[PDB]
């Protein structure tokens, strides 16, 4: 694409200083152009790759949301006939969120699963799978929307047989899977319940292993713990 | 909204 | 443009829409097909006009910032070499703030300004004119910087010699063009003390005129002058 | 900064 000709190093020097100048569009174009140099990536730039398009698809979802609303008050009783035109704009966001849901999945699928051997890097990766497949879900009203909530599942699914073989329950990537995989399953597939049951055994795990920790590395994990804990009094 | 990262 | 087949109603229910939604980008767009379709703005349209630009090139400015920043520590002594990246992207964040600039001014120019005969309206525009030269003037380094910011200058000031004739001192429009054009002289022009005589008068003459005003439009005026007040005490 | 409006 338009960074074929940038280099990798550079790429992944400007993805920094576009976070660091809030600019997330071009964070994520950039960490795209970085994938699309086919090299395999490092923990850094997962982390810089899983946050530019989480802050991208993040806004995009919370305008989906507002439009969404208005559009559901608008189809109300009593409410006047105001046109085509929150469904059309509606529609406009949630085919640019859906490209970008697509655009993140292909980056996955061509090729960084396939090259990705270390549980660190595989179920990143298989995680980010799992929750790009339930944004496209979140919005998901057609014939296949039971064909995406299941493509979540398994990609979260796999990944979670992955980090309970291959990684202690403190880890961090282990538990921010747990989290979310208990998000779809209480907010896309009508499990309250797994989701409840999930967040508590991965935060009760967690617990009994904090103890082999340092105090950086409990630090990163008690961080994540405590969200497994919002959820739950959310939930509960 | 949940929280997830 | 691409907004040449959507009604101007329809641009501007979704430029309410946009703002609702915080999308900002959009909402500037829908704002210029609407400008395009050559009818006059109501004073609403107006302040969707100028609310979506405003909003847009000030993450422009404020990501323009961050980086310039970045760039003259590494032009500092005892800084490592990183190389082109730094200036390649505050100069792309540059060039697209630039171009954001040039398309109100083309707007302004074509044909809103010659159009606008009301006081409130013209007044109104060549304020935007002002301050998109001044956001031009704020990353100019080159032969014209001289001409750019007296162009701001000539705009800011034909409009303040019309909201003198046409408009009482309390007029929003006449305290917030006071406003910026005090922000040209400190920030731009290097003439604080004529930034803050502007400001003190502007602020005087305005608490003199409270008296005839509604509750509503008290209010109004009042937070204006709360922001004169807030940069005299910034440069007092 | 400043305010501007
Ligand atoms: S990768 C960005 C830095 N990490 C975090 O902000 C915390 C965190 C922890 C676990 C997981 Cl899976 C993610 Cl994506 C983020
Ligand atoms: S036009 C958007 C609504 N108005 C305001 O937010 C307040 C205000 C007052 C004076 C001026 Cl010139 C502007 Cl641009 C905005
Ligand atoms: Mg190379
Ligand atoms: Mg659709
Ligand atoms: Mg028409
Ligand atoms: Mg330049």
């Amino acid at each position: 694409g338009a960074m074929g000709s940038m280099e990798r190093a550079s790429l992944i020097q400007k993805a920094k200083l576009a976070e660091q100048a809030e600019r997330y569009e071009d964070m994520a174009a950039f960490m795209k152009g970085a994938v699309e140099k086919g090299e395999e990536l490092s923990n850094e730039e997962r982390c810089l790759l899983s946050v530019a398009y989480k802050n991208v698809v993040g806004g995009q979802r919370a305008a989906w949301r507002v439009l969404s609303s208005i559009e559901q008050k608008s189809n109300e009783e009593g409410s006047e006939e105001k046109g085509p035109e929150v469904r059309e704009y509606r529609e406009k966001v949630e085919t640019e969120l859906q490209g970008v849901c697509d655009t993140v999945l292909g980056l996955l699928d061509s090729h960084l699963i396939k090259e990705a051997g270390d549980a660190e890097s595989r179920v990143f990766y298989l995680k980010m799978k799992g929750d790009y497949y339930r944004y496209l879900a979140e919005v998901a009203t057609g014939d296949d929307k039971k064909r995406i909530i299941d493509s979540a599942r398994s990609a979260y699914q796999e990944a979670m047989d992955i980090s309970k073989k291959e990684m202690p329950p403190t880890n961090p990537i282990r538990l921010g899977l747990a989290l979310n995989f208990s998000v779809f399953h209480y907010e896309i597939a009508n499990s309250p319940e797994e989701a409840i049951s999930l967040a508590k055994t991965t935060f009760d795990e967690a617990m009994a292993d904090l103890h082999t920790l340092s105090e950086d590395s409990y630090k990163d994990s008690t961080l994540i713990m405590q969200l497994l804990r919002d959820n739950l009094t959310l939930w509960t | 909204f949940p929280a997830t990262v």
